DNA sequence: TGCCCCCCCTTCGGTGCTTTGCACCGAAGGGGGGG
C-alpha cells in the first residue's frame, strides 16, 4: 500500500505540546496498550531529536470496562492541510437528526491497517510519563492513520464507503455518518430489532478486518417570563431588564409600556399594578419569546459555538450559534447520576452531550465557552470524558446579569 | 564511548554553524586546555581539525574546584540557537516522598555520562574549537567533539534516553528491583536478601560496562544514609541535606531572592514555612543590589521560619496499601500550608500554597486552588489522589457552590477544626429586603479628562453626589457603590447598572488587589443583609434614570 | 562568559471586550533544588 502525501498548513509547525500527569491505572493502560502496537508496528519508539509532542491519556467508557487509548490532537488537526481542498472529505446527511433512535460505534481500530506518509509521522509523537519521575518519558510515533487525526477518516474515506455499501443498500434507509473515529447510525425501527441492525453491522465490520441516543427528545427551552398575581418593582425592573437583552435576537419587543410604571425613584418591594397597556406588552412580547427566530439559517463555512450556564439543582442551560445572538438552538442539560453533588462532572458530560447534538445535526462540534476555571477543569475532567473526540473549548467568567434561560 | 547507535540532530533549517572568534586568553589557561584535551583525544572523545573546517566556538578555561585544577568547557550559547528543537524527556524530579520501604538499596553514579555518548557523525564539525597561541606564534589547536558535549543544548536529553535505552533489558529481567534513574544516577532497591541484591547490582554494572558506562567505586554508596537527590535516605525516613539560610546585617534584593528560595525548597518537609513577607521586599525594587531594609513583618516571618528550621524533621516513605491524606491549615493573608501523610503525625512531606490568582478572590477560592495544586502534585508522586481533610464546613461549601454561577468541586473530605476557618464573609440576599432603603446608584467618568462623579438617590428620599479626580469609569461605578454602603444601614437594597461591579460583588470576593474594592469589602462584611440588583442604563428605568440625571 | 529538568514570586506584554481600562494568561526575570 502506497502512502497519501500529507502537508501541515504553510506557515505552521507541528504540535508542541508537554504532556500533563496521570493517574496509576492510566500510566498503565498505556504501556500495556503502546507496547502492543510497537509489538504490531503500529507505532515506534523514538527520542528527544523529534521536537514534537502531543498529551495522551486513557479513559474507560461506562459499559465497557477495557481501556481506549486517547491521544488528544486537537492542536496537530488545526495545523493538518484541509482535505476538503483535495477533494476528501465526508457529506454530513441530513436525516440522521430525525431518527428514532441512533447508536455511537468506535471504529478508529480500521484506520491501523493503512500506513501513513513517512515525512509526516514525527508530528504523531507523543509521552508517556512514569509515576514519581522513576524514569524520563516514553516516547512513540505513529506508523499508520492514527486515531483521532482528522486525516484519518479523509484517507480512509474511499475504503470505508466500499466496506459500508453491501450494508447500505441493503439497508437503504438506515443513515450512518462517519465523525472522526466514531459511526453515528440511526433509524426508525424499534430499539430491540435496532440494535440488532447495529450488531450486524459490528460484525460485518469486523470481517473484512455504544451509547444509545434518541434526536425526538432533544426539545428546545425558549426564554421564558414568570407569571404571578402581583408585581414589585424589583419584579419589574427583572423583567425589563431580561427582554431588553431579548431584544438583541428577537424583533420588536418593548419595553415603553412596562417602563413608565417605575417612573420615580421606588422602592424595590413596592407592589406595582399592571397597568392593561402593560398586560398588552407582556401577553406580546410573551409569545414572540414562544416561537423560534425568523432569519437563523446553519452555515457551514463558520463555526460552531456553545455556551452553557450553571443553573443549580443539577440543571444546565446552553446555547448553540455562529453568529452572536442568532442561536441555532437553546437547550436545558439535566444530571440523571442520582448523585447530584458534583459541578465539574456534570458539565463534562453537558458538553459531550451538546457536542454530540451537534455531530447528529450539523456534523461537528462547537468549540465551548465553558464557566468554569481553567485550572478546576484541567484538575478533573478527564476522569468523567467517554468520546473519542475532544472539542475545542476556552474558560470563561461571565456573572449572570440576567438569569435569562431559567 | 559507548556502541549505542548515536541519534541523528540537525541545525534548525536555513542556518550554518557558529563562525565565534576565540576571545584571547593566558598562555596558563592556554597549556592547561592543550593538557585537557590530550588526554582527551586519546580517549577518542575528541580529535583535531585543521582551517578547512570553518566553524569555531569559544573555548575559555575555568578553575574545577579549591584544588585549582583547570576545567574546560565550551560556549556553545551560539551553536545552541542555530541546533534543531528537542523534545525533553526528563518530565519531573522524583521525590523521596514517592519511595516505598526497601530490605537492600544502592546508589550508583556512571563516570563521564555525556562523554560516554557518542555523537551524530554528520554534526561533529560543528562543535570545532580552537586553542589559540600566545601572541598569534601559531594558528592555533582545533578539535572538534565525538561525543556529547557538556553545554550544548541537546546534551542531557541524548545522554538520559540513550540510558534508558541502554537501562531498558535488564528492567524487564528484574521487575522486581525497583531503578529510578536520574540522568547518571541511579537508586536501585529491592526485597532481596543483600547477598542475592549485591549479585543484581554487579549483574547491572556489568550490563553498563559493555554498553561503555563506569560506575566508579567512589560513588558506588552501599550504605545508609544514602545521598540521593539532595536528600538522605535511612531506612524508615528520609532527610533533606542541611539548609543554610543566608544571616545579613544589610540584605540585598538577590539576598532576599536567596532566602525565599531556600524557604520555598524548606517548605516540603517543614511544616508551616511562610515567604509572604519576605517577597513583599522584592515588589517594586530596580536592581538586584539595591538594600532594601526589612519590614518588621519581614523579620517577624523570618524568625517564625527560623524556629522551625531548627527543629529537626523527617520524612517517612510510602505504603501503597494505606490511603494518602492531606490536610490543609490557613495562616493568613493568602497563605495556606499543607501536609501529606498516612499514619497520623508521620508526615510523607509538607508544602505550601500562597499564590494569588485574580485581582479578587476570597479564601473558598483559594482553598480550592491549594486543593488543586496537592492533588496535582499527589498523582505526579503516587498515581492517586488524596483523601482530603479541611478546615472548611459543609454548610459553607455547600452555600458556596450553589450561589457561585462557575461550576466548582473538590473531592472526598472530611471536616477538621483547625482554626481560623474558611468561611464566607457575607452573603447577598437573593431576594430584596422588606423595609430596607433602596438606592439607585450611578458613577460616570470622562474618558479623556480623568475626571467622575458618584452618587445615588434613594426611595427615601436622600440623594448625593462626589466628584472625583484622575478616575476611570469603572472606578466610579465600584465608588458609586462604595457611598450607598457607607451612608446605609445594616439592611440596603442597591440597584446598580455597572455589570462590571456586580460581577465583581457576587463572587464574594474578601480580598483584592484594589484598596477600593478592599474598602467595599469591608462594608459589605458589616452589613446585615444586602441585595444588589442591575439594571440596563439609558432606558430612563425607576429610580436609576434620576441618579443617572443627578451624575450630569 | 556552557547544558537540561522541576518548584515559587514578580514583572511584563499580548488578547478580547460589542472596552477606552480591565482581567486574564503565558513568558521571562530572579531565586531554590537536582544531574
Ligand atoms: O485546557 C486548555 C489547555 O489544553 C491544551 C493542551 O494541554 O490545549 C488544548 O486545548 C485547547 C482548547 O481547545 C486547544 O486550542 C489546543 O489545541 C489543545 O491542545 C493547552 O495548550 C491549553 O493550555
Amino acid at each position: 500500500i502506497e502512502t497519501v502525501p500529507v502537508k501541515l498548513k504553510p506557515g505552521m509547525d507541528g504540535p508542541k505540546v508537554k504532556q500533563w500527569p496521570l493517574t496509576e491505572e492510566k500510566i498503565k493502560a498505556l504501556v500495556e496498550i503502546c507496547t502492543e502496537m510497537e509489538k504490531e508496528g503500529k507505532i515506534s519508539k523514538i527520542g528527544p531529536e523529534n521536537p514534537y509532542n502531543t498529551p495522551v491519556f486513557a479513559i474507560k467508557k461506562k459499559d465497557s470496562t477495557k481501556w481506549r487509548k486517547l491521544v488528544d490532537f486537537r492542536e496537530l488537526n488545526k495545523r493538518t492541510q484541509d482535505f476538503w481542498e483535495v477533494q476528501l472529505g465526508i457529506p454530513h446527511p441530513a436525516g440522521l437528526k430525525q431518527k428514532k433512535s441512533v447508536t455511537v460505534l468506535d471504529v478508529g481500530d480500521a484506520y491501523f491497517s493503512v500506513p501513513l506518509d513517512k515525512d509526516f509521522r514525527k508530528y504523531t509523537a507523543f509521552t508517556i510519563p512514569s509515576i514519581n519521575n522513576e524514569t524520563p518519558g516514553i516516547r512513540y510515533q505513529y506508523n499508520v492513520l492514527p486515531q483521532g487525526w482528522k486525516g484519518s477518516p479523509a484517507i480512509f474515506q474511499s475504503s470505508m464507503t466500499k466496506i459500508l455499501e453491501p450494508f447500505r443498500k441493503q439497508n437503504p434507509d438506515i443513515v450512518i455518518y462517519q465523525y472522526m473515529d466514531d459511526l453515528y447510525v440511526g433509524s426508525d425501527l424499534e430499539i430491540g430489532q435496532h440494535r440488532t441492525k447495529i450488531e450486524e453491522l459490528r460484525q460485518h465490520l469486523l470481517r473484512w478486518g455504544g451509547y444509545e441516543l434518541h434526536p425526538d427528545k432533544w426539545t428546545v427551552q425558549p426564554i421564558v417570563l414568570p407569571e404571578k398575581d402581583s408585581w414589585t418593582v424589583n419584579d419589574i425592573q427583572k423583567l425589563v431588564g431580561k427582554l431588553n437583552w431579548a431584544s438583541q435576537i428577537y424583533a420588536g419587543i418593548k419595553v415603553r409600556q412596562l417602563s413608565k410604571l417605575l417612573r420615580g425613584t421606588k422602592a424595590l418591594t413596592e407592589v406595582v399594578p399592571l397597568t392593561e397597556e402593560a398586560e398588552l406588552e407582556l401577553a406580546e412580547n410573551r409569545e414572540i419569546l414562544k416561537e423560534p427566530v425568523h432569519g437563523v439559517y446553519y452555515d457551514p463555512s463558520k463555526d460552531l459555538i456553545a455556551e452553557i450556564q450553571k443553573q443549580g439543582q443539577g440543571q444546565w442551560t446552553y446555547q448553540i450559534y455562529q453568529e452572536p445572538f442568532k442561536n441555532l438552538k437553546t437547550g436545558k442539560y439535566a444530571r440523571m447520576k442520582g448523585a447530584h453533588t458534583n459541578d465539574v462532572k456534570q458539565l463534562t458530560e453537558a458538553v459531550q452531550k451538546i457536542a454530540t447534538e451537534s455531530i447528529v445535526i450539523w456534523g461537528k462540534t462547537p468549540k465551548f465557552k465553558l464557566p468554569i476555571q481553567k485550572e478546576t477543569w484541567e484538575a478533573w475532567w478527564t476522569e468523567y470524558w467517554q468520546a473519542t473526540w475532544i472539542p475545542e473549548w476556552e474558560f470563561v467568567n461571565t456573572p449572570p446579569l440576567v438569569k435569562l434561560w431559567y | 564511548i559507548s556502541p549505542i547507535e548515536t541519534v541523528p540532530v540537525k541545525l534548525k533549517p536555513g542556518m550554518d554553524g557558529p563562525k565565534v572568534k576565540q576571545w584571547p586568553l593566558t598562555e596558563e589557561k592556554i597549556k592547561a586546555l592543550v593538557e585537557i584535551c590530550t588526554e582527551m583525544e586519546k580517549e577518542g572523545k575528541i580529535s583535531k581539525i585543521g582551517p578547512e573546517n570553518p566553524y569555531n566556538t569559544p573555548v575559555f578555561a575555568i578553575k574545577k574546584k579549591d584544588s585549582t585544577k583547570w576545567r574546560k568547557l565550551v560556549d556553545f550559547r551560539e551553536l545552541n540557537k542555530r541546533t534543531q528543537d528537542f523534545w525533553e524527556v526528563q518530565l519531573g524530579i522524583p521525590h523521596p516522598a514517592g519511595l516505598k520501604q526497601k530490605k537492600s538499596v544502592t546508589v550508583l553514579d556512571v563516570g563521564d555520562a555525556f562523554y560516554s555518548v557518542p555523537l551524530d557523525k554528520d554534526f561533529r564539525k560543528y562543535t570545532a574549537f580552537t586553542i589559540p597561541s600566545i601572541n598569534n606564534e601559531t594558528p592555533g589547536i582545533r578539535y572538534q567533539y565525538n561525543v556529547l558535549p557538556m553545554g550544548w543544548k541537546g546534551s542531557p536529553a541524548i545522554m538520559q534516553s540513550s540510558m534508558t535505552k541502554i537501562l531498558e533489558p535488564f528492567r524487564k529481567q528484574n521487575p522486581d528491583i525497583v531503578i529510578y534513574q536520574y540522568v547518571d544516577d541511579l537508586y536501585v532497591g529491592s526485597d532481596l536478601e543483600i547477598g542475592q541484591h549485591r549479585t543484581k547490582i554487579e549483574e547491572l554494572r556489568q550490563h553498563l560496562l559493555r554498553w561503555g558506562f563506569t560506575t566508579p567505586d567512589k560513588k558506588h554508596q552501599k550504605e545508609p544514609p544514602f545521598l540521593w537527590m539532595g536528600y538522605e535516605l535511612h531506612p524508615d525516613k528520609w532527610t533533606v541535606q542541611p539548609i543554610v539560610l543566608p544571616e545579613k546585617d544589610s540584605w540585598t534584593v538577590n539576598d532576599i531572592q536567596k532566602l525565599v528560595g531556600k524557604l520555598n525548597w524548606a517548605s516540603q518537609i517543614y511544616a508551616g514555612i511562610k515567604v509572604r513577607q519576605l517577597s513583599k521586599l522584592l515588589r517594586g525594587t530596580k536592581a538586584l543590589t539595591e538594600v532594601v531594609p526589612l519590614t518588621e513583618e519581614a523579620e517577624l516571618e523570618l524568625a517564625e521560619n527560623r524556629e522551625i528550621l531548627k527543629e529537626p524533621v523527617h520524612g517517612v516513605y510510602y505504603d501503597p496499601s494505606k490511603d494518602l491524606i492531606a490536610e490543609i491549615q490557613k495562616q493568613g493573608q493568602g497563605q495556606w500550608t499543607y501536609q501529606i501523610y498516612q499514619e497520623p503525625f508521620k508526615n510523607l512531606k509538607t508544602g505550601k500554597y500562597a499564590r494569588m490568582k485574580g485581582a479578587h478572590t476570597n479564601d473558598v477560592k483559594q482553598l480550592t486552588e491549594a486543593v488543586q495544586k496537592i492533588a496535582t502534585e499527589s498523582i505526579v508522586i503516587w498515581g492517586k489522589t488524596p483523601k482530603f481533610k479541611l478546615p472548611i464546613q459543609k454548610e459553607t461549601w455547600e452555600a458556596w457552590w450553589t450561589e457561585y454561577w462557575q461550576a466548582t468541586w473538590i473531592p472526598e473530605w472530611e471536616f477538621v477544626n483547625t482554626p481560623p476557618l474558611v468561611k464566607l464573609w457575607y452573603q447577598l440576599e437573593k431576594e430584596p429586603i422588606i423595609g430596607a432603603e433602596t438606592f439607585y446608584v450611578d458613577g460616570a467618568a470622562n474618558r479623556e479628562t480623568k475626571l467622575g462623579k458618584a452618587g445615588y438617590v434613594t426611595d427615601r428620599g436622600r440623594q448625593k453626589v462626589v466628584p472625583l479626580t484622575d478616575t476611570t469609569n469603572q472606578k466610579t461605578e465600584l465608588q458609586a457603590i462604595h457611598l450607598a454602603l457607607q451612608d446605609s444601614g445594616l439592611e440596603v437594597n442597591i440597584v446598580t447598572d455597572s455589570q462590571y461591579a456586580l460581577g465583581i460583588i457576587q463572587a464574594q470576593p474578601d480580598k483584592s488587589e484594589s484598596e477600593l474594592v478592599s474598602q467595599i469589602i469591608e462594608q459589605l462584611i458589616k452589613k446585615e443583609k444586602v441585595y444588589l440588583a442591575w439594571v440596563p442604563a439609558h432606558k430612563g428605568i425607576g429610580g436609576n434614570e434620576q441618579v443617572d440625571k443627578l451624575v450630569s
